[PDB]
C-alpha cells in the first residue's frame, strides 16, 4: 500500500546514479515491478520491469545497456541503477506493482515518484484528442487509437486507462475494458474493439480532472499515449 | 404408559405415512421412459491432468464462471487452479491437513474449507495486500465438518459429525439456523439452484429436506440399506440423488416425496463416493470404490461407465455451471477435466 | 429422561399433512424438463473443440 | 582368436 | 501465449517449486495413530524421523488409511476394574478387520504392568476370565493377554502386530516405534522398486 | 564338427526377442507409466542401453557370415564406439540397480533422501558422461588395418595397448560389476531375512524366497552371460593361438552370449517388476 521513491537530485552528463523504492503494506516478493518516466511536461513511458522471483528482466530501448533493474525481496526495495545518463533522462520517475494471474488487475498502485536532473516493431498508441473543456455533470467520451489490434486469441484486450490529477500519481482506472479497478466510482466505463477504444465518465465531478493516459500491455515494450487532458 | 402411547401414535404416523405412499404411486418412472431414445454411448476423454503431488486429493468443488477450480488435499493444501491453462492461480496452506471439504463463493472472492478440526476456515482471494488470508474461523460444531455450500459473501451453510445442520453468518461468526433431526452423522449437503431449500444425507441411511428461512425438516426419505455419502439436486430443484455404501444410486422427488429410481448393478459392491447430474439430468455421473466413475441414464439403466482412468477411488467429482467439463478427483493425487 | 420424553410428545406432526401429486406426472415433468433442456447439455451432444482442446 | 584380431 | 499469460505460467512454475520443496521437506514426516475439540497433534523427532501422533480418541476411519502406524494402548489393570477389555477386544477387532486397513502395523502398547503384578498376586483371573485355564503368575498372565490380544489377528501375513511393555526409565518405547516405522517404510521401499 | 549357420539362427532369434522385449518395455514406459519414479529411469536407460546393443549385432551378424567388413573406416569407429558405450552403460546401469535396491532396504530412512527422481537424473548422467569418455576415445583410436582382409579393430600405434585396453574393459567391466552386485544383493537379503513383516508366517516366507529366487536368477544370468567372452578374451590376449576353425566359430557363440544379457533385461526387470504388472 506504499512505494516510496529515493535517489534522484541534480546529476551531471555521462554520469551514474542508484534510484531505489521501498515496498510496504503489501507482499512484495508475489509482485513484478515496473519502472516508468515521466518527462517535465510530457506523457509516461515505460522503463523496465522486472519478474515475481526476477526470473524475467525486460527494458526499453532507449535505456537498454545503460539501466540495470534489480531487487531485494527480503528487505523490500527495487532498485533502477543508472549509467551514462543523458540529457533526455531528465525525468520523474515511478516505481509501478503489477501481479499477473486469471483475473489479476496489473499496474494497480504507483508511487509518489523521484525527480532527477541531467544538467545540459513498436505499437504506436495515439489519443488524437487533448485539452477538452468541460463542466461537471456532463458525459465525457475520450478515444484511442492503437497500430495493431489488442484483442488477444485468449478473448483479452490488453488496454488500460489511468488518470493522472494534478501533482498527482497516474490511477489505474481501467485494466481490461469493463473491468473497472478496485476503489474507483462506477460512473467509468470502457468500451471499444481492436484498434478503437473509449472511456466514458456520465456525471462528471471535479475530482475527475487531470490527464488520461492509454497503454497497451499486449507486447513487451509498454507503450502509452500522449493523454487526453480534462479541465474545467 | 406415556411410551407405550408414544409408540402408539409413532406407529399409526408412520402406517400413515406409508398409506399415503402406496396411494401416491400408480406408475413407476421406467413405465414413462420405456418409449423414448435411449443415450448410446458417452466416450469422455481426459483432455487435463492437474498434478505435482503425492497426498490423495479429498472434495473439490468448481467456480461459478467454469474456469477456476478449487481442489483440496491431505497434505494441507488448497489449491486453485485455471483449468483453461492448467496453471495454478493460488496456493494456500491449511492448519490442519484433515481436511474433508471445500467450497468456492459464487462471487469468486471466498474459498471455504474444514474437516476433522471442526472449523469452517473462510479465506478472501482479493486482497490489496496480495495474498490469500483467512477471513474467518467458524466455530460451534461439536463433531467433524463433512460439508460446506456458499448462498452468497455473507452465509454458509454446514453439515457434521454432530448429526446436526447449521447455517452461518460469516460476518457476525453466529449460527444463525440450527437443522436437527439426523440420528447419524450426516455427511453430505446439496443446495438448491434457488437457494431456498435445501438437502442432506445421514449414516442413518436417511435423507433430509431443510427449508433455509424456517429452520424446520420439510421432508424425511427412507431409501437405501446403508449410510448414504452423497447428494445432489437435480437442476430443476424438484429432485434429487443420492449414492450409498449399499452399491446403489436411488432418485427421489421432493413433491411425490417417494423414491423413484434406483441404479443398481450386479458386479461391484462398492459403495458411492460422489454423485453429480449434468446441465440437464439424463446422466447421473457416479464415483465408486473400484477406481471408476460410471455414467447412469437418469432416467434408464447404464449408459457409458467410460471414465476409466483413475489409479485410485475417485474421492470427488463435479459439474461445471455451462456443462462442458467434468472434473474427477482420485486418491491418486490426480484431477482430471473430462469431456 | 423427562424433557426428551415430553419434546417426544411434542414430536413435529407436520410431514403427514402435505400435499402429493401423483409419481406419474411428476416423472412426467421430470422427463419434460430432461427433454426441454437437452439442446444445451455439452456431456450428451459431442463438441470438436469447445474450451479444453489439445494439440 | 588370432590372425585376424578379429573384426572385433 | 501473450505477455501476462507468460507471466502467469512463470506464477504457476514458482508455486510448483513452491509445493515440491514443501513436499520433500514433509517426505521425512511420519504419522501415527494414537487409540486407547477436534484432534490432538504431538510432533517430535527421532532419529532424523519426524513423527506426527494424532490423539483422536467406524465414520472417522475412512480418513485414515495413509498412516504409517496404529499405536494401540492398553491399560492391563482395567481387568480388575461392562468389562474394559471387552471394549478393548471388540476396538482391536474393528481396526483389525477393516478392508482398508489389512496392511497397517498396530505397536501394542501394554502399561500399568506393575499394577497388573500387584493385583495379581491378590485378584486371580478367575474372577474375570476363568476360561484361561492357566496359573496365577505374572509372567504367565502377561503372556497370556498378550497372546489373546495376538490371536484376533486374521490372516496374519500382511501386517504384523507389535507387542511391546510400558518401560520408565530408558528411551526403549520410543526405540520399539522407530524399528517398527523402519520394518514399515523397508516394505514401502521394496514396494516403490516394484520387488515385493 | 561344424556349426556354420546355426549361429545366424541365434542371432536373428536373439534380434527378434530384444527388439519385441525393447519395444514393449519403450511402449509400457512412452504410453503407461511415468517417469515419476527412479526404478522407471532405470527401467527406461536400460532398456534403451539394450536396444542400442541390439542395432550392433546385426553387424556382427554380417562380419559372421563371410569373412570381411564390407563397410567404411568411419562405420567401424563408430560402430566400435557405440559397442563399448552400450556395454559399458547396460554394466552401470545393473550395477547402479544393485545399489539403489540395497540402499532402499539397509538404509531405509536415508532412501527417502535419496530415491528421487532428480538424482537418479544425475547419476544416469554421470554414467552417460564417463562413458562417453571412453566412447570418444574409441572415435579417436578406432580404423581398419588390412591383412587379403579387412579387419575392423582398435588401430594401435606400431603392440602392447591391446593388452592393456583388454584389462582396463575386464576390470571396470566384469569385476566391480559382479563384486558391487554380489556384496549389494548379499546384504540386502541378510537384512531382509532379520525383517518382521516380511518373514514368520507362509505367504511371508514365500515372498522372501521369490524375492531372493529373482536376486539369484538376474546375478547368474549376468555370470553366466559375462563369463566365457571375457575369459575367451584374456585367453587368447594370454595364449599361444590355437587350431583354428571350431576354436574361432565357437567365440562368435560367446559374443551370442553377450547379446543373451539384451534378451533378458527387459524379462527380468519389467515383465518380472510389480508395479508393470499392474
Amino acid at each position: 500500500v506504499q512505494l516510496v521513491e529515493s535517489g534522484g537530485g541534480l546529476v551531471q552528463p555521462g554520469g551514474s546514479r542508484k534510484l531505489s523504492c521501498s515496498a510496504s503494506g503489501f507482499a512484495f516478493s508475489s509482485f513484478g515491478m515496473h519502472w516508468v518516466r515521466q518527462a517535465p511536461e510530457k506523457g509516461l513511458e515505460w522503463v523496465a520491469y522486472i519478474s515475481s522471483g526476477s526470473g524475467t528482466i525486460y527494458y526499453a530501448d532507449t535505456v537498454k545497456g545503460r539501466f540495470t533493474i534489480s531487487r531485494d525481496d527480503p528487505k523490500n526495495t527495487l532498485f533502477l541503477q543508472m549509467t551514462s545518463l543523458r540529457s533526455e533522462d531528465t525525468a520523474m520517475y515511478y516505481c509501478v506493482r503489477s501481479i499477473y494471474y486469471y483475473g489479476s488487475s496489473p499496474f494497480d498502485f504507483w508511487g509518489q515518484g523521484t525527480t532527477l536532473t541531467v544538467s545540459s516493431s513498436d505499437i504506436v498508441m495515439t489519443q488524437a484528442t487533448s485539452s477538452v473543456p468541460v463542466t461537471p455533470g456532463e458525459s465525457v467520451s475520450i478515444s484511442c487509437r492503437s497500430s495493431k489490434s489488442l484483442l488477444h486469441s485468449n478473448g483479452n484486450t490488453y488496454l488500460y486507462w489511468f488518470l493522472q490529477r494534478p501533482g498527482q500519481s497516474p490511477q489505474l482506472l481501467i485494466y481490461r475494458m469493463s473491468n473497472l479497478a478496485s476503489g474507483v466510482p462506477d460512473r467509468f466505463s470502457g468500451s471499444g474493439s481492436g484498434t478503437a477504444f473509449t472511456l466514458t465518465i456520465s456525471r462528471l465531478e471535479a475530482e475527475d480532472v487531470g490527464v488520461y493516459y492509454c497503454m497497451q500491455h499486449l507486447e513487451y515494450p509498454l507503450t502509452f499515449g500522449a493523454g487526453t487532458k480534462l479541465e474545467l | 404408559s406415556e411410551l407405550d402411547q408414544l409408540r402408539q401414535e409413532a406407529e399409526q404416523l408412520k402406517n400413515q405415512i406409508r398409506d399415503a405412499r402406496k396411494a401416491c404411486a400408480d406408475a413407476t418412472l421406467s413405465q414413462i421412459t420405456n418409449n423414448i431414445d435411449p443415450v448410446g454411448r458417452i466416450q469422455m476423454r481426459t483432455r487435463r491432468t492437474l498434478r505435482g503431488h503425492l497426498a490423495k486429493i479429498y472434495a473439490m468443488h468448481w467456480g461459478t464462471d467454469s474456469r477456476l477450480l478449487v481442489s483440496a488435499s491431505q497434505d494441507g493444501k488448497l489449491i486453485i487452479w485455471d483449468s483453461y491453462t492448467t496453471n495454478k492461480v493460488h496456493a494456500i496452506p491449511l492448519r490442519s491437513s484433515w481436511v474433508m471439504t471445500c467450497a468456492y463463493a459464487p462471487s469468486g472472492n471466498y474459498v471455504a474449507c474444514g474437516g476433522l478440526d471442526n472449523i469452517c476456515s473462510i479465506y478472501n482471494l482479493k486482497t490489496r495486500e496480495g495474498n490469500v488470508r483467512v477471513s474467518r474461523e467458524l466455530a460451534g460444531h461439536t463433531g467433524y465438518l463433512s460439508c460446506c455450500r456458499f448462498l452468497d459473501d455473507n452465509q454458509i451453510v454446514t453439515s457434521s459429525g454432530d448429526t446436526t445442520c447449521a447455517l452461518w453468518d460469516i460476518e457476525t461468526g453466529q449460527q444463525t439456523t440450527t437443522f436437527t433431526g439426523h440420528t447419524g452423522d450426516v455427511m453430505s449437503l446439496s443446495l438448491a439452484p434457488d437457494t431456498r431449500l435445501f438437502v442432506s444425507g445421514a449414516c442413518d441411511a436417511s435423507a433430509k429436506l431443510w427449508d433455509v428461512r424456517e429452520g424446520m425438516c420439510r421432508q424425511t426419505f427412507t431409501g437405501h440399506e446403508s449410510d448414504i455419502n452423497a447428494i445432489c439436486f437435480f437442476p430443476n430443484g424438484n429432485a434429487f440423488a443420492t449414492g450409498s455404501d449399499d452399491a446403489t444410486c436411488r432418485l427421489f422427488d421432493l413433491r411425490a416425496d417417494q423414491e423413484l429410481m434406483t441404479y443398481s448393478h450386479d458386479n461391484i459392491i462398492c459403495g458411492i463416493t460422489s454423485v453429480s447430474f449434468s446441465k440437464s439430468g439424463r446422466l447421473l455421473l457416479a464415483g465408486y470404490d473400484d477406481f471408476n466413475c460410471n455414467v447412469w441414464d437418469a432416467l434408464k439403466a447404464d449408459r457409458a461407465g467410460v471414465l476409466a482412468g483413475h489409479d485410485n477411488r475417485v474421492s470427488c467429482l463435479g459439474v461445471t455451471d455451462d456443462g462442458m467439463a467434468v472434473a474427477t478427483g482420485s486418491w491418486d493425487s490426480f484431477l482430471k477435466i473430462w469431456n | 429422561s423427562i424433557a426428551q420424553a415430553r419434546k417426544l410428545v411434542e414430536q413435529l406432526k407436520m410431514e403427514a399433512n402435505i400435499d402429493r401429486i401423483k409419481v406419474s406426472k411428476a416423472a412426467a415433468d421430470l422427463m419434460a424438463y430432461c427433454e426441454a433442456h437437452a439442446k444445451e447439455d455439452p456431456l450428451l451432444t459431442p463438441v470438436p473443440a469447445s474450451e479444453n482442446p489439445f494439440r | 582368436y588370432a590372425x585376424t584380431t578379429c573384426t572385433x | 501465449l501473450s505477455a501476462e499469460d507468460k507471466a502467469a505460467v512463470e506464477r504457476s512454475k514458482m508455486i510448483d517449486r513452491n509445493l515440491r520443496e514443501d513436499g520433500e521437506k514433509a517426505a521425512r514426516e511420519v504419522k501415527l495413530l494414537l487409540l486407547g475439540t477436534g484432534i490432538v497433534e504431538t510432533h517430535f523427532t527421532f532419529k532424523d524421523l519426524h513423527f506426527k501422533m494424532f490423539d483422536v480418541g467406524k465414520k472417522w476411519i475412512h480418513c485414515f488409511e495413509g498412516v504409517t502406524a496404529i499405536i494401540f494402548c492398553v491399560a492391563l489393570s482395567d481387568y480388575d476394574l461392562m468389562n474394559r477389555m471387552h471394549a478393548s477386544m471388540k476396538l482391536f477387532d474393528s481396526i483389525c478387520n477393516n478392508k482398508w486397513f489389512t496392511d497397517t502395523s498396530i505397536i501394542l502398547f501394554l502399561n500399568k504392568k506393575d499394577l497388573f503384578e500387584e493385583k495379581i498376586k491378590k485378584s486371580p483371573l478367575t474372577i474375570c476370565y476363568p476360561e484361561y485355564a492357566g496359573s496365577n503368575t505374572y509372567e504367565e498372565a502377561a503372556a497370556y493377554i498378550q497372546c489373546q490380544f495376538e490371536d484376533l489377528n486374521k490372516r496374519k501375513d500382511t501386517k504384523e502386530i507389535y507387542t511391546h511393555f510400558t518401560c520408565s526409565t530408558d528411551t526403549k518405547n520410543v526405540q520399539f516405534v522407530f524399528d517398527a516405522v523402519t520394518d514399515v517404510i523397508i516394505k514401502n521401499n521394496l514396494k516403490d522398486c516394484g520387488l515385493f | 564338427p561344424a556349426i556354420p549357420v546355426i549361429i545366424t539362427a541365434v542371432y536373428s532369434v536373439v534380434f527378434v526377442v530384444g527388439l519385441v522385449g525393447n519395444s514393449l518395455v519403450m511402449f509400457v514406459i512412452i504410453r503407461y507409466t511415468k517417469m515419476k519414479t527412479a526404478t522407471n529411469i532405470y527401467i527406461f536407460n536400460l532398456a534403451l542401453a539394450d536396444a542400442l546393443v541390439t542395432t550392433t549385432m546385426p553387424f556382427q551378424s554380417t562380419v559372421y557370415l563371410m569373412n570381411s567388413w564390407p563397410f567404411g573406416d568411419v562405420l567401424c569407429k563408430i560402430v566400435l564406439s557405440i559397442d563399448y558405450y552400450n556395454m559399458f552403460t547396460s554394466i552401470f546401469t545393473l550395477t547402479m540397480m544393485s545399489v539403489d535396491r540395497y540402499i532402499a532396504v539397509c538404509h531405509p530412512v536415508k532412501a527417502l533422501d535419496f530415491r528421487t527422481p532428480l538424482k537418479a537424473k544425475i547419476i544416469n548422467i554421470c554414467i552417460w558422461l564417463l562413458s562417453s569418455s571412453v566412447g570418444i576415445s574409441a572415435i579417436v583410436l578406432g580404423g581398419t588395418k588390412v591383412r587379403d582382409v579387412i579387419e575392423c579393430s582398435l588401430q594401435f600405434p606400431d603392440s602392447w595397448w591391446d593388452l592393456f585396453m583388454k584389462i582396463c574393459v575386464f576390470i571396470f567391466a566384469f569385476v566391480i560389476p559382479v563384486l558391487i552386485i554380489i556384496v549389494c544383493y548379499t546384504l540386502m537379503i541378510l537384512r531382509l531375512k532379520s525383517v518382521r513383516l516380511l518373514s514368520g508366517s507362509r505367504e511371508k516366507d514365500r515372498n522372501l524366497r521369490r524375492i531372493t529366487r529373482l536376486v539369484l536368477v538376474v546375478v547368474a544370468v549376468f555370470v553366466v552371460c559375462w563369463t566365457p567372452i571375457h575369459i575367451f578374451i584374456l585367453v587368447e590376449a594370454l595364449g599361444s593361438t590355437s587350431h583354428s576353425t571350431a576354436a574361432l566359430s565357437s567365440y562368435y557363440f560367446c559374443i551370442a552370449l553377450g547379446y543373451t544379457n539384451s534378451c533378458l533385461n527387459p524379462i527380468l526387470y519389467a515383465f518380472l517388476d510389480e508395479n508393470f504388472k499392474r
